[PDB]
């Protein structure tokens, strides 16, 4: 499946993950690319041979802004560093 | 026992990951660089006609290539780091070398040439864009 | 500005006077 | 229950001044499973047995 969080386990790789098409080259022997810091960045899809791109889904903290107890009980809620897509 | 140094030969991608443009140390064997070598764990066997190597403490690799050992049949300088089974190669009109093939060992002769031994020593080995090991460095 | 020149956790917050106010 | 409560049990008190006050992580849970295997297409002799 393309675009969603989903668990994957290309052959002997497993991670939680949106998996999209990407752009990058492998050559014939090397299976999953990796970047630095050490993380898996690539998949090469086994039956078809494509180099699948692995991204970690959305994560980031809430913060609520408060007008104060007294003001009012109305609130906002920033979501740090997620776009508004992924929000609900 | 003519003596010819290997300079800057014996370099094999150690693993299928790919990296790209990012420096790896790996400590593995490898023949160590700017170390004499005989010319006619592991060996970097490499030939200028030549035909089989009979492997054993047995296994021939008779070139379809007549590969033998339980026994498995597969498919200007030649490079064949050996190691246990990995064979590597590479066929040159710094070469890194691919895992040409993994077979599921005490002495080595051939049929039908330079010889070097490897030890373990640590190398930084630079990716490129394309993932390809363009150069390395012995640290020791 | 020329001179001068995601993870498992670890997040940068931005700063809040953006460079444009600085 | 609400926004404004989880701000106010993280500063345990049943008051809470004007700010922004970090109370919570919010992560996307997966979707669904997928397994990928290569293409499976060496076989051997049973059936020549
Ligand atoms: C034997 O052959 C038939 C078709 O010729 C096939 O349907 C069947 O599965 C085969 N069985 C084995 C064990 O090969």
């Amino acid at each position: 499946v393309k675009n969603k969080c989903v668990n994957f386990n290309f052959n002997g790789l497993k991670g939680t993950g949106v998996l999209t098409e990407s752009n990058k080259k492998f050559l014939p022997f090397q299976q999953f690319g990796r970047d630095i810091a050490d993380t898996t960045d690539a998949v090469r899809d086994p039956q078809t041979l494509e180099i699948l791109d692995i991204t970690p889904c959305s994560f980031g903290g809430v913060s609520v802004i408060t007008p104060g107890t007294n003001t009012s009980n109305q609130v906002a809620v920033l979501y740090q560093g997620v776009n508004c897509t992924e929000v609900p | 026992p003519a003596y010819t140094n290997s300079f800057t030969r014996g370099v094999y991608y150690p693993d299928k990951v790919f990296r790209s443009s990012v420096l790896h140390s790996t400590q593995d064997l490898f023949l160590p660089f700017f170390s004499n070598v005989t010319w006619f764990d592991g060996v970097y066997f490499a030939s200028i006609i030549i035909r089989g190597w009979i492997f054993g403490t047995s296994l021939l690799i008779v070139n379809n290539v007549v590969i033998k050992v339980f026994e498995y049949v597969s498919q200007n300088l030649r490079e064949f780091v050996f190691k246990n089974f990995k064979i590597y190669s590479k066929h040159t009109p710094f070469s890194a070398l691919e895992p040409l093939v993994d077979l599921p060992i005490t002495r080595f002769q051939t049929l039908l040439y330079y010889v070097g031994y490897l030890q373990p020593r640590t190398f930084l080995l630079k990716y490129n864009e394309n993932g390809t090991i363009t150069d390395a460095v012995d640290c020791a | 500005f020329n001179k001068v020149t995601k993870f498992k956790g670890l997040t940068v917050l931005p700063p809040l006077l953006t460079d444009e106010m600085i | 229950l609400d926004p404004l409560s989880e701000t106010k049990c993280t500063l345990k008190s049943f008051t809470v001044e004007k700010g922004i006050y970090q109370t919570s992580n919010f992560r996307v849970q997966p979707t669904e499973s997928i397994v990928r295997f290569p293409n499976i297409t060496n076989l051997c002799p049973f059936d020549e047995v």
